[PDB]
């Protein structure tokens, strides 16, 4: 049995007030785009939501476009492909779960656009899960399709490994080392489950100074009226 | 006296008749209703099952297998004791008729590849996780949660068994 | 009714009653421009413009 | 002529519950509570009711509906969480506002006592229900193993549980009707509330020493209104933290998975709240014998001003049974990280512990302990 | 001292109190606005949108 | 030593309400209808819920859901119907209500006749967000028609309008909107209720012959519980009349048509009991003061007690004023058979007629026949 | 007493502005949701109808009729009936092109 918990890795949105690394989410979107998106899916996200986070509007647009998405029908009643538009949702790969299932051996790949708030651990998770393939320990002999994950639960997934090293080109420039493929698409997701972080943190600031200056002086107010009866001297004069 | 107080209990017992048809509404209104009482009830099967084989079923929103445990097969799962499952379950004491277990087919521990129909130790054989399946549907290799699930089947007669 | 209203003393009370009234109407007004965010109005105030 | 607000009939009443009432000059901290509560329970009825304009409750689109809320509409993340860290807040201070009643002993306002029962009922049944909602793994699985429960119930058990389903299992019907329930619920509640209100300001309240404070009595409004404020901003200050800094710090990650039926989750575990009870459950081995258990753990507060048998009505003049109140508070710590963990070797043993030793020091422990206190004291 | 000024001129009657209240509430959402944006930008430099929009 | 009748508490406000509570001797029929309100109330609170037990309120499943209640759901299509039915006994009560108030001069009480305005006013936002619910043809344009008023008002008009649809017209979010606000709005509804309760017990009620009856009172519980009953009695009959029998004879067939906003309904009707209203809002082409119009229909109940000139209460001895109120109220149904049929001649010019009869009546011929009134009886 | 007020004026503006910035939080939660702001920025092309055709189409929640107008239209329709007609409008302005002339469903009576 046995469980890997995921180290507690230094990621920059980890502070209280620090926000996620936008330059890191636009790279980890091309990194699910041309890796990780042939088997998994977002369904909860659309390419409108990357304007004003990691893409521009007519970036977000020429994405978009990129790829072909069913419509409704036409007026002859059929089904006809057309580019997509900031309206459409991450295309599935897969029309069905049973298609997904059975063309990666007999494993769902889950939709990943909670993969990091479902998983117990968060980002540290998916990044150890994905920088922690090895070859197994003696003694343990898997089935021939299931690869050896110490930090998947039961230490057999049924994922060939999703990123070696340089498997991408990131148009900024950077090396796509594995460490930093995965480094960006775990900050990728964990936009994706969270995207409000950066507005979470921002008016959780504003909560913060609205709290130290208003506590202070409610408790002034509170002792103001009371002050009658902390200072009430009392005496008895009985006959 | 008895003829106003006729009056008040002939009253009452209207309005008792009258009250109970009116809960009675409301309550069976919240019991199961027609389309759960026509899918999620029993589905009987047919002999469209030759032996050996094990006839994909979609019962209850879940997978049935009715596979037809042959002489062969009831003979191993007997043999194998109950002590090496996980949880221990004997042959015949989760399958009542041993010419046909009756079986749910989910692999329990979150489904990780299973093999379906053709198994190393019977005719089911889970190898992502240490889940080796029986013949029975019984949990061989590794503790896996539990064994293949089976549900209430009744055989009414021949060809004609009713499961959930 | 209107004919008990109507009194000299009580123009007298309306007039002193003025001052706090109007600029009651006047925190009506600034609360309303406030909350709404009137941009309308917001936008000749001078510090207050820059937020848009 | 006269005074509206002791004239005017609403204003009659409004003044003498909240304004004009007699309430004892020495009440502590622990008094607030009784009014965070209120607080929290109008949150909770606003919040949930802008969480009910965007929510469909169906099998097919409940998960759906949640996520676009929490993803799509305007600022619908702040209004989730405030209503999910909002619950448990307002089951933090249930629980605080139970302690002090046992501390102080407050339960001598019988009435009022036997009315916060029924409102503490009430409020564990509608997050129980609330809770099923989101329809994740969690909420489905939690769902099914609490109502199965039911079927130890003798007889008519399996015919109840069947009813409460709505069919055969955790299912659309189930989910609908659970909305409706969730939605009716709270105001119920807060008219148990008044009512509880009500009979509470006929005795007037219990201040911290136990005795009568008619001798000392200070009209509300002037210092217990800007004492519940101050209260309530404390109040706030913790939940707004917990919305804006841990939002599912108290609350399990698997349940942002869409409820699929097949798959067990690895922990099947309820909201935080409640593993004090199921603890309770996973302790007696008989199914009917968890169920009876399980009620009875909250059914006992009914029977505590039963027995009271010190002469003392308070408990600060009372260090034995000081000891005793936090041994309890302690097994009740004890019950909720059990009910966390797994039912393994190390943690039956625990469970089956916590649990006799909670029911003995209720029943057993605090009377005759109370009994060597008024021996102690000559009288 | 000014505050008995202050007291004079825009605290005693209630209603230039709930004036002076409304004019604050204007001057504080903006001047709060502005200084709690500016310390959250300043902490997070070259991670917000804002910060690297130029490039593009 | 005493009755816990009269002193516990929660039964002495019972008592006092409905138990001991002095009302007059010579009560007309007329009053039933004051209860047989609650009790609709009641039933619409009840019904409702085990509706709402089986409706989503998605706009993919709405139609849907409501077609599965009445042919799957066990014994559903009586409670749908019932509360179809239920909401016109519902208005049949109010409309009733509202006359008996202002034939016998009810509106003395300027509490409880504005209260009783903001319940008039409640109740119909509440019936038209349930007739939005079922999303039938019926349904959905009648949704936008009523809606688009609130284009008319100046400047914030339109904001206001997209505001309310949640959009850009009446859509998926609307229709979940529109679901949470007809569940909230009852239980304000019985709350407005209790207050108006109280206010009128601070006063007691009103005989017909409009003169204070305070020496022939009579005990309430032995002679008008049983009154109440048979009321009740005759409403279950007429009400299960209509569901059993006839359902669909006050409602419309369209209604039963999945909403298609791309084309719509022949005519497009609200439902009968704001059919009055609506022909109002058609008598004037200047669409604001259309609006103004429909809003003053409902608001000259607040200027009634104003009005009211003669030296007596009631309309017992004021035959004059007898004449003029059954003008009234045959100018009244009148409006109601204007609105359903479409704008032709000459339903437009008698439409016209109606309209500014029903204000010259109220606001004019009222008091100055009044004046005439008194005038004729040397005072 | 100006020292105590103003520590009442101090926390009375802040409560202020964290009531604002909370009904105003909700109030803008019950507005129109980022979805339905994926706004009616429609397309589609105009060309399918054969002449003088409305096709309905669903582009902000209430219909739009699209149409390639007669060709009668195009050249004369400005022409019928010029005179003043309530209000007067011509296919010049209508619509930038000659044809293919566009509008929202929405009646003018109701
Ligand atoms: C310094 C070392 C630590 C001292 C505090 C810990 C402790 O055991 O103190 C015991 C010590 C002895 O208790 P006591 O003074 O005899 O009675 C306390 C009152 O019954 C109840 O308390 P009180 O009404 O006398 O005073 C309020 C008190 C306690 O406030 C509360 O208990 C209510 C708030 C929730 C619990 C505290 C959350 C923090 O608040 C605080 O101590 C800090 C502010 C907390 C939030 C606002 C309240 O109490 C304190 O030092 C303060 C009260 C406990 C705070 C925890
Ligand atoms: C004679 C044939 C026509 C009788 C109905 C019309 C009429 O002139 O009624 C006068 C009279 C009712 O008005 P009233 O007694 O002159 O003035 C007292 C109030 O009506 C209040 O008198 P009440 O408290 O005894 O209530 C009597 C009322 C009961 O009315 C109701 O309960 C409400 C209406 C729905 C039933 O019965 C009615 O028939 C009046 C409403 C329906 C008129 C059609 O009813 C009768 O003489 C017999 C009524 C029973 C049916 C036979
Ligand atoms: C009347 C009160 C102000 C209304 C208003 O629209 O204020 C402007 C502000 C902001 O609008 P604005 O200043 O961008 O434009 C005002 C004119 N309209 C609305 C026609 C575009 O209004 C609101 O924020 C809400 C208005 C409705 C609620 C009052
Ligand atoms: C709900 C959950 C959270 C609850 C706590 C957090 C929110 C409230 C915290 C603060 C509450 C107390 C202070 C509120 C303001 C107040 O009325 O204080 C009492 C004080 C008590 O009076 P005072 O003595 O301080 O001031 C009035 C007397 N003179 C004029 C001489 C200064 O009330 C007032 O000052 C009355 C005027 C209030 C005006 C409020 C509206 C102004 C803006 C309108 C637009
Ligand atoms: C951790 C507990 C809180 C920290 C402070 C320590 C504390 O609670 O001390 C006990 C406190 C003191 O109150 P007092 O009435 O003076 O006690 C008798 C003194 N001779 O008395 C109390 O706190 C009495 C109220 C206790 C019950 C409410 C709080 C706990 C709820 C747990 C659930
Ligand atoms: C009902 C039809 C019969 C009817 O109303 O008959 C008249 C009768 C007279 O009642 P009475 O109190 O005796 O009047 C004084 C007589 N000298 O009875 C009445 O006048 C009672 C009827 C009028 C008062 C009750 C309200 C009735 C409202 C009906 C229309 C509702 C819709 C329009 C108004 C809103
Ligand atoms: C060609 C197939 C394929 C590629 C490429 C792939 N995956 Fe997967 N993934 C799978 C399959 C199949 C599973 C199911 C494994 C299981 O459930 O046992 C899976 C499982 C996962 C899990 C589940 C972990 C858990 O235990 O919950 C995560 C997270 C995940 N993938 C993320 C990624 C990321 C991030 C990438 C690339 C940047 C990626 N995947 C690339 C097919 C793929
Ligand atoms: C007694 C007070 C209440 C409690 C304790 C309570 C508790 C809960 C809890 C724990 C959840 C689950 C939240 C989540 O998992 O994300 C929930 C969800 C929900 N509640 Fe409530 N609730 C209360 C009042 C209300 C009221 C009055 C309404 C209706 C107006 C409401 C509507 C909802 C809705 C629609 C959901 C589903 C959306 C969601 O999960 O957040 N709640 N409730
Ligand atoms: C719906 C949740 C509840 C609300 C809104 C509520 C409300 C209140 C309020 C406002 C007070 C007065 C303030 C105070 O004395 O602290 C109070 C007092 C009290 N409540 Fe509750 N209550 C609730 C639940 C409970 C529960 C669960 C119990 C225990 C079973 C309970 C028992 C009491 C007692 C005994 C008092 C008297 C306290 C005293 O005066 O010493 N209440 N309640
Ligand atoms: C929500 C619906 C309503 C309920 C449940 C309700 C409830 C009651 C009840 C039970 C009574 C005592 C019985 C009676 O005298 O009729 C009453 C009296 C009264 N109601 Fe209502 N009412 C409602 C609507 C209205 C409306 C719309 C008005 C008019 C604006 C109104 C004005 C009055 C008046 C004036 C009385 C006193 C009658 C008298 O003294 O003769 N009520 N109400
Ligand atoms: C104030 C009393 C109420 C009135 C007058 C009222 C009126 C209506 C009306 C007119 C409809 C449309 C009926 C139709 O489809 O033809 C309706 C539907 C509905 N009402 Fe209510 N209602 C009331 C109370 C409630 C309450 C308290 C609930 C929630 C518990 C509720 C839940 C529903 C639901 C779910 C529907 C849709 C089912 C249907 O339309 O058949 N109602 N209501
Ligand atoms: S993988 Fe099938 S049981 Fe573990």
């Amino acid at each position: 049995d046995l469980e890997l918990h995921a180290p507690s890795y230094p990621w920059s949105h980890r502070g209280l007030l620090s926000s996620l690394d936008h330059t890191s989410i636009r790279r980890g979107f091309q990194v699910y785009k041309q890796v990780c998106s042939s088997c998994h899916s977002m369904d909860y996200v659309a390419y409108r939501h990357l304007v004003g986070v990691c893409y521009t509007e007519e970036e977000a647009k020429a994405l978009a476009e990129e790829v072909e998405v069913q419509d409704g029908p036409n007026e002859d009643g059929e089904m006809f492909m057309r580019p997509g538009k900031l309206s459409d949702y991450f295309p599935k790969p897969y029309p069905n779960p049973e298609a997904a299932r059975a063309a990666n051996n007999g494993a769902l790949p889950p939709d990943l656009s909670y993969i990091v708030r479902a998983r117990h651990g968060g980002e540290d998770y998916v990044f150890s899960l994905l920088t922690g393939y090895c070859e197994p320990p003696t003694g343990v002999s898997l089935r021939e399709g299931l690869y050896f994950n110490p930090y998947f639960p039961g230490q057999a997934i049924a994922m060939a490994p999703p990123i070696y090293n340089e498997v991408l080109e990131f148009d900024d420039g950077t090396p796509a080392t594995m460490s930093q493929v995965a480094k960006d698409v775990c900050t990728f997701l964990r936009w994706a489950s969270e995207p409000e972080h950066d507005h979470r943190k921002r008016m959780g600031l504003k909560m913060l100074m609205m709290m130290g200056l208003l506590l202070p002086l409610v408790y002034a107010m509170k002792r103001h009226k009371w002050s009658v009866l902390k200072s009430r001297k009392l005496a008895y004069r009985p006959p | 006296k008895g003829f106003s107080y006729l009056i008040t209990a002939t009253t009452t017992v209207g309005v008792a008749y009258a009250a109970k048809n009116a809960v009675s509404q409301f309550v069976s209104s919240m019991s199961a209703s027609a389309d759960v009482l026509a899918m999620s009830k029993i589905e009987i099967k047919l002999s469209d099952i030759p032996e050996g084989k094990n006839m994909a079923f979609k019962w209850r929103g879940k997978p049935l297998f009715v596979r037809h445990r042959t002489k062969k097969e009831i003979d191993q799962e007997a043999a194998v004791e109950v002590s090496q499952l996980r949880d221990p379950q004997h042959d015949l004491e989760r399958v009542k008729k041993p010419e046909w277990v009756i079986l749910i087919g989910v692999c329990t521990h979150l489904g990780c590849v299973p093999i379906a129909n053709a198994g190393d130790f019977g005719g089911y054989y889970c190898p992502c996780h240490g889940s080796h399946y029986d013949a029975s549907g019984r949990i061989r290799k590794g503790p896996a949660p539990l064994n293949l699930e089976v549900p209430t089947y009744e055989f009414t007669s021949d060809d004609l068994v009713i499961v959930g | 009714m209107l004919s008990r209203f109507l009194g000299p003393r009580y123009r007298e009370l309306a007039r002193n009653w003025i001052p706090t009234a109007s600029m009651w109407g006047a925190v009506g007004a600034v609360g309303l421009v406030w909350a709404t965010d009137w941009r309308l109005i917001l936008d000749w105030v001078p510090y207050i413009n820059g937020k848009f | 002529m006269t005074n509206i607000r002791k004239s005017h009939p609403l204003m009659k009443i409004i003044n003498n519950a909240f304004i004009d009432l007699p309430a004892p000059s020495n009440i502590s901290s622990w008094w607030n509570f009784g009014s965070l509560l209120g607080i929290c329970l109008i949150l909770q009825i606003l919040t949930g009711l802008f969480l009910a304009m965007h929510y469909t409750s169906d099998t097919t689109t409940a998960f759906s509906s949640v996520t676009h809320i929490c993803r799509d509409v305007n600022y619908g993340w702040v209004i989730r969480y405030l209503h999910a860290n909002g619950a448990s807040m307002f089951f933090i201070c249930l629980f605080i506002h139970v302690g002090r009643g046992l501390y102080y002993g407050s339960y001598m306002f019988l009435e009022t006592w036997n009315i916060g029962v029924v409102l503490l009922f009430t409020v564990m049944a509608t997050a129980f229900m609330g809770y099923v909602l989101p329809w994740g793994q969690m909420s489905f699985w939690g769902a099914t193993v609490i109502t199965n429960l039911l079927s130890a119930i003798p007889y008519i058990g399996t015919d109840l549980v069947e009813w409460i389903w709505g069919g055969f299992s955790v299912d659309k019907a189930t989910l609908t009707r659970f909305f409706a329930f969730h939605f009716i619920l709270p105001f119920i509640i807060t008219a148990l509330a008044a009512v509880h209100l009500l009979f509470l300001h006929e005795t007037g309240s219990n201040n911290p020493t136990g005795i009568s404070s008619d001798m000392d009595k200070i009209p509300f409004h002037p210092y217990y209104t800007i004492k519940d404020i101050l209260g309530a901003l404390f109040m706030m200050l913790i939940l707004l933290i917990l919305v804006l800094f841990s939002p599912d710090l108290l609350g399990d990650p698997d349940n942002y998975t869409p409820a699929n039926p097949l798959n067990t989750p690895p922990h099947i575990k309820p909201e935080w709240y409640f593993l004090f009870a199921y603890a309770i459950l996973r302790s007696i081995p008989n199914k009917l014998g968890g169920v009876l258990a399980l009620v009875a753990s909250i059914l006992i507060l009914i029977l505590m001003p039963m027995l009271h048998t010190s002469k003392q009505r308070s408990m600060m003049f009372r260090p034995l049974s000081q000891c005793l109140f936090w041994m309890l508070v302690a097994d009740l710590i004890t019950l909720t990280w059990i009910g966390g963990q797994p039912v393994e070797h190390p943690f039956i043993i625990i469970g089956q512990l916590a649990s006799i030793l909670y029911f003995l020091i209720i029943l057993v422990l605090m009377p005759i302990t109370s009994i060597i206190e008024n021996n102690l004291l000559k009288w | 001292t000014l505050t008995a000024r202050l007291y004079s001129l825009l605290f005693r009657r209630t209603s230039t109190f709930a004036l002076t209240i409304a004019v604050g509430a204007l001057f504080f959402e903006r001047a709060f606005d502005q200084g709690a944006d500016a310390i959250y930008e300043h902490i997070n430099q070259g991670k917000l949108w804002k910060h690297i929009k130029h490039k593009y």
